[PDB]
């Protein structure tokens, strides 16, 4: 539920 | 050339485990505990939103208007294009859809031209929905009059004939603690100035706050919104809710003058807000990055964390607010927030945004001509990463934070420049604790936590490094790493397709921290075979250290892991590390063996625990206090279980338990007083004088210090300084024809040793004497300044006895060795300071009348006495390297190590015999000879000054100094008969051809190496005891012809040779 979106 | 044999490079006892002034850290003391301030737990949610829209269409309120062009676009709709009721519907829909993009999982309620009672219900209902969760109140008073100084919003009556005022007090009563307001009306400050006055002053220590009441107003008290058609009516709302669309449309009209670039292409920008690999999403990404950065450099830790991290929506609104700050400013409007925030408009960083939006918008013309997907990604991120690099190289201090840091964060989100960002981040983390604190303040933690799911082997070496630095500062990340399965990441890195054991040490350290007192971390790492992985590598010293500390913490107070440890043969793989050369390794091995613990019966464990405690008792007498301390803690652990057995053993003393009791009492009288008090703790646990009483290990806590720390030219300067003085004065000593003694003493110094001086030592490179009492007091007298420099008590124990004084590391910062008659050695730093003299190390050599000598060249300490053996200590290792049989059958009375030839040693004996050893040989005894034929002890001996194995040696108490070189012949080179019996001391120079003897009558005779009487001195007594019979201290200056002498009276006198 992160603030900025990550692309792993 | 050859005189490098006089001048050794072997430094000893100057490692981090021997640390100096600020830190007595080097074991004993527990690790430095942390108290963090980056702890806002509550990810806060704005779960309900109340949109209110007071725009009577084609009924302008009677406050100003006037303008013939005047702006009236709202939610990007012309309200004069649909007639009132459908226009106002569409505006309501679009505006919520606008807000909804920032928080899609809240609930949205719109109310169009409402009554007071409608708004009462709107706000009352939004509380009930989102109880603890935040409520957002958007108010738009464009078709109603301006807010009042009495603190009022305007709304309608049913028939729309009147503007009805609505007090702010009533709004603030309906909504409550967690809430946020947006006012896109004219005089909007007015509302906030009311809000501040609602409640009593107090309840905080900021500017004028108390509650969790957040406010966003569009302009000042005296100000009206822009009427120009270049803006809409909706400017503030449109900045906060549709920032990109507004930022570009603004950029057209203002900067470039609009006429080249079709402005309606901004509506038709290709891509979506998500895709950073499309021109819309990437422009949205640059904006986020730009704005987030302006906030972080302008605001303080706390306020930034509240407004820009805590609540995703508040984050976005206050982010987009910084655009309102800028745009509104150009239209004579100055917006304010309640947490007020400094000026952000015309910050350098908006320039970087402006650049990128110009580079975007020029590309936009051609992207419409065809969807070509010739979307050149913006340099922005590359450009800012390079500016962070510039900072890291030049200006790499705490000279105000790097600024590019929240951009380094944004770069981690896409793969495009992830590796270099991570590299630069680590480089930044490396500079210290302060920089980690900064990274975690930006909000790096959960993004770096997510990257532990990446399989990409490129990233793994840098990710381990990053996590090492974080966990070196903040141990508490334990919880988060295990809950997300990050622990598996580092265990794979221990198995390792990759190489480099510096990296694997980190991995073992990271897992040690993850596990440390974390029974869910222990359990999670036990399931991942961390015992098996660790023990695999146990078949470099830092890596062996942390392999042990990892296993140690995994066993600890967890019987399930301990059982896995036994049956995986942990003992059999750990135990051989107990004899490694590095004390750090041994001490860590002891810790690990220690934490495996906890009539006639044998089950599985009793065999292991007997064999463990046996192997730990073998390292009780270790040279390094680092190790001994750990052995004492492990003994306390073992003692805690077997109190009954160990009580009964203590009755008979005053199978394995009898050995344990000796070790406690041996530790209780250790020469390191911290180890001594540790042993006295163990005794009190047994009951010779509730788990909280157990002493706690320190090796782990000390070793962590390595990682919480980054990963010269004055040192070599003072080194070479002394080497010049040494080599020059060596030649001088040799080649100067040393004339007679000058009998007039330079000093006759009253030590006030009531019993008298027993030994002394001259300093090579400074004007200092060190002298010692029979009860091991130490005075450091200055013979050029005539002043005292320090006073000691070498140890506080009642049984005293001075045996020797030596200097270790003469060539760079001398340490004072003080050997005692019971064989204990104590080495002191800063002994020449006024009273700032720490004990570096203390160990008991000889395991009596101990006799000791230090060989700087080889790093060997030789010790013996009334024993059958010469014990050999290696002070680089701090181990008992070798026990050499003397092969005498009487005591060693004197002991001289060769300063030129390492390993080689001379030994005077109680019967008058004399032996050479070469301690570096399978048969150490080189030769054994009598010389001087009276059967009386060899009071002193030394190697002849030079580069040969000849020997001035063998002043016997009978009175005769005998010269002999043992290359050619056993019998004596030369005899001199100094004294008729009672030879009490000998002094042989290090370089000058000169010796001196002492007599227990009163007398000091100085001689040439050839035999000439160069001087006589008579030490006369001061009262008539006639007791000048311990003329004990006689010692020449290393590099000058300077004698020093003291007796059974109280006077350390110095002489010279004119």
């Amino acid at each position: 539920e992160s603030q900025f979106e990550m692309d792993i | 050339a050859t005189s490098m044999a006089y001048l050794p490079q072997t430094i000893v006892l100057c490692e981090l485990r021997h640390d100096a002034s600020e830190a007595s850290a080097p074991l004993g003391t527990s690790e430095i505990v942390l108290v963090p301030k980056w702890r806002l737990k509550e990810r806060m949610k704005t779960g309900c939103v109340a949109l209110v829209l007071c725009l009577n269409i084609t009924v302008d309120p009677p406050d100003v208007i006037k303008i013939s062009p005047c702006a009236r676009i709202e939610a990007w709709i012309d309200p004069f294009s649909m007639a009132p009721p459908k226009a106002l519907e569409t505006i309501g829909k679009n505006l919520s859809t606008q807000y909804e993009r920032w928080q899609p999982r809240a609930r949205y309620k719109v109310q169009l031209d409402p009554t007071v009672d409608e708004v009462r219900k709107l706000c009352l209902t939004c509380r009930k929905y989102a109880k603890t969760e935040r409520v957002l109140f958007h108010y738009n008073g464009h078709g109603v009059p301006k807010p009042t100084a009495n603190g009022e919003i305007w709304v309608f009556n049913k028939s729309y004939t009147q503007y009805i005022p609505l007090p702010i007090s009533e709004l603030d009563s309906w909504l409550k603690t967690p809430s946020i307001y947006v006012f896109d009306c004219s005089a909007a400050r007015m509302i906030l100035n009311a809000f501040a006055e609602l409640h009593d002053w107090g309840s905080s220590g900021s500017s004028g706050s108390s509650r969790d009441c957040i406010l966003l107003a569009a302009c000042d008290v005296h100000e009206t919104l822009p009427q120009s058609v270049e803006f809409p009516a909706d400017v503030f709302t449109s900045c906060l809710t549709t920032p990109i669309k507004m930022a570009l449309k603004w950029f057209c009209r203002r900067s470039l003058l609009k006429e080249i670039i079709d402005e309606s292409l901004i509506d038709r920008i290709p891509g979506r807000q998500n895709d950073r690999k499309t021109l819309l999403g990437e422009l949205n990404w640059i904006f986020t990055a730009v704005t987030d950065t302006i906030a972080w450099n302008v605001l303080p830790h706390e306020l930034f964390q509240r407004l820009f991290r805590q609540d995703l929506l508040v984050a976005s609104l206050f982010r987009n607010f910084l655009l309102a700050e800028r745009i509104m400013r150009s239209a004579n409007c100055n917006p304010i927030s309640h947490p007020m925030l400094p000026p952000t408009h015309q910050h350098h960083m908006w320039d970087a945004w402006d650049m990128a939006a110009e580079i975007c918008l020029s590309q936009l013309p051609q992207l419409v001509l065809d969807p070509s997907t010739e979307f050149q990604p913006s340099p922005f991120f590359t450009e800012q990463l390079t500016a962070f690099e510039v900072w890291l190289d030049h200006g790499s201090e705490h000279k105000k934070p790097p600024e590019q840091l929240p951009i380094v964060l944004q770069v981690l989100l896409s793969q495009c420049h992830r590796f270099r960002a991570l590299v630069l981040l680590g480089r930044f983390l490396d500079m210290g604790s302060w920089a980690v604190d900064l990274a975690l303040s930006v909000g790096i933690f959960p993004y770096v936590l997510k990257l532990l799911q990446t399989t990409t082997n490129e990233l793994r070496q840098i990710l381990v490094f990053i996590w090492t630095k974080i966990l070196a500062l903040d141990k508490s990340c334990q919880i988060d790493l295990v809950k997300d399965g990050g622990h598996t990441y580092f265990i794979r890195f221990l198995d390792s397709s990759g190489a480099f054991p510096e990296q694997r040490a980190m991995a073992a350290f990271v897992l040690a921290v993850i596990v440390d007192g974390h029974r869910r971390g222990q359990e999670a790492c036990l399931e991942a075979n961390l015992i098996g992985v660790c023990l695999g590598h146990l078949e470099e010293p830092l890596f062996l250290q942390w392999l042990c500390l990892c296993l140690g913490k995994l066993w600890e107070d967890f019987m399930e892991a301990q059982i896995m440890g036994r049956e995986a043969n942990a003992f059999e793989k750990l135990a051989p590390l107990l004899s490694e050369p590095q004390p750090e390794v041994r001490a860590a091995a002891v810790f690990a063996l220690g934490t495996l613990l906890d009539e006639f019966d044998d089950d599985e464990k009793i065999r292991a625990e007997d064999a463990i405690i046996k192997s730990l008792l073998d390292v009780v007498s270790d040279g390094s206090p680092l190790v001994r301390a750990e052995v004492a803690v492990a003994l306390a652990r073992f003692a805690f279980g077997h109190k009954q057995h160990l009580k009964l053993a203590a009755a008979s003393y005053w199978a394995v338990y009898s050995q344990c009791v000796r070790a406690m009492f041996a530790l209780a009288k250790d020469p390191s007083p911290r180890i001594a008090s540790l042993g006295r703790r163990v005794l009190s646990i047994i009951g010779i004088e509730e788990r909280s009483l157990l002493p706690l290990s320190t090796i782990y806590g000390w070793s962590c210090g390595h990682f919480s720390k980054p990963l010269s030219q004055e040192i070599a300067a003072k080194r070479e300084e002394k080497e010049k003085f040494a080599l020059e004065h060596i030649a001088k000593c040799q080649h100067s024809s040393i004339s007679k003694l000058n009998n007039n003493p330079i000093a006759n110094w009253d030590t006030r040793f009531e019993t008298g001086t027993k030994t002394a030592l001259l300093h090579p490179f400074s004007p200092i004497v060190v002298a010692a009492d029979e009860n091991e007091r130490i005075r450091v007298w200055n013979y050029e300044e005539a002043t005292l420099l320090n006073g000691f008590d070498n140890h506080d124990f009642p049984d005293k006895g001075i045996s020797k004084l030596c200097l270790i590391n003469e060539l760079d910062d001398s340490l004072l060795l003080v050997a005692s008659c019971d064989g204990s050695v104590r080495i002191w730093k800063n002994y020449a300071t006024k009273g700032k003299q720490k004990l570096v190390t203390g160990f008991s050599s000889i395991q009596l009348n101990a006799v000791v000598d230090w060989q700087q060249q080889s790093g060997y300490l030789y010790a013996s006495g009334e024993t059958s053996t010469v014990t050999l200590w290696d002070l680089e290792k701090e181990q008992l390297v070798r026990s050499v049989p003397s092969e005498s059958e009487c005591g060693v009375t004197a002991l001289s190590a060769s300063q030129v030839h390492g390993g080689q040693l001379a030994a005077g004996f109680a019967d008058g015999s004399l032996r050479l050893y070469d301690v570096r040989s399978p048969e150490p005894l080189v030769c054994a000879t009598r010389p001087h034929q009276k059967v009386e002890r060899v009071v002193g001996l030394s190697f002849q000054p030079g580069l040969d194995p000849a020997k001035v040696v063998s002043a016997s108490q009978a009175g005769d100094i005998q010269f002999l070189d043992l290359r050619t012949t056993r019998d004596t080179y030369l005899t001199i008969d100094a004294h008729r019996g009672s030879l009490t001391a000998l002094a042989v120079h290090r370089h000058a051809p000169i010796i001196a003897s002492g007599s227990a009558k009163q007398l000091i005779k100085v001689f040439s190496l050839q035999g000439e009487q160069l001087g006589i001195i008579r030490y006369y007594p001061s009262f008539m005891a006639q007791k000048i019979g311990s003329v004990s201290c006689l010692t020449f200056h290393p590099y000058q012809v300077l004698l020093a002498a003291g007796a059974a009276d109280s006077f350390v006198s110095i002489y010279t040779h004119d």
